């Protein structure tokens, strides 16, 4: 399984 | 608000902090790229309003941040990071001069592709661009061939009570001219030597951390 790292689309810094 | 990071006073400093990039792009078979390429998926399939319940979007006076910043890597002016080997995490990035909270460390590029023609893929660097409600429009960074320093940064343990006492940056997704855009910023104001972590695990829990330090 592939294994890629994630981030948010809100809530900012 | 964003800040822009401040490059090195030194040019000798300069090029010896893009000399470890170019070094370890060398051992990793890759070629230096400093924005995000589009064979894999059409820049026309990045688009912020896909994502599953919207994408915050970047303002002028941040966009204009970005843009500065991008013309600063352009002319020589990179941000002071230096890209160092480490026995317990291989390639890593420590700050090389001051790096102040809010600061705009670098942009997550690489080749975009579709995360369905992605699914076997090895790459120990994989990034999320557009998570969207169809699976076939869902969009994902690959740095396997082409990248930046973004790709090098480690991430920080997420099953221990105290691994995130290391993040002192974090990996965000602002719409940017209504496509999605990956960003990596200061959380916090970040020393000469100190070795930069975000959490690999913003958003989705896709990356293995257990045996990280
Ligand atoms: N906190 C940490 N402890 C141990 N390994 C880590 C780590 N953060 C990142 N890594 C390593 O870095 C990988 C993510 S990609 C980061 C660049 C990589 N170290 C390289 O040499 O190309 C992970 O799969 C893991 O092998």
């Amino acid at each position: 399984k592939a294994a890629r790292k994630s981030a948010p689309a809100t809530g900012g810094v | 608000r964003l800040l822009p990071f401040v490059s090195s006073e030194d040019p000798a400093q300069r090029l010896k902090q893009m000399g470890t990039l170019a070094s370890a792009l060398t051992e990793l078979q890759m070629e230096f790229s400093d924005d995000l390429t589009y064979g894999m998926a059409p820049r026309s399939a990045n688009q912020a309003r896909f994502e599953e319940g919207g994408m915050q979007v970047l303002t002028k006076e941040d966009i204009e941040t970005l843009e500065q910043c991008r013309a600063m890597c352009k002319r020589g002016d990179c941000p002071p990071l230096l890209v160092v080997f480490d026995s317990r995490e291989g390639f890593t990035v420590e700050a090389d001069g001051q790096i102040k909270d809010m600061t705009f460390i670098a942009e997550y590029t690489g080749d975009v592709d579709y995360i369905r023609n992605r699914e076997h893929d090895d790459c120990d660097s994989m990034m999320t661009l557009l998570l969207a409600k169809d699976p076939s429009s869902s969009l994902v960074i690959c740095p396997d061939k082409r990248g930046n320093i973004a790709r090098f940064i480690s991430g920080i343990n997420n099953h221990t009570l105290d691994a995130k006492k290391k993040q002192n940056c974090k990996c965000v997704r602002y719409s940017v001219n209504g496509e999605c855009r990956v960003f990596l910023v200061a959380t916090r104001d970040i020393a000469k030597g100190e070795r930069l972590y975000y959490d690999y695990n913003g958003y989705e829990h896709e990356y293995p951390t257990q045996h990280f330090v």
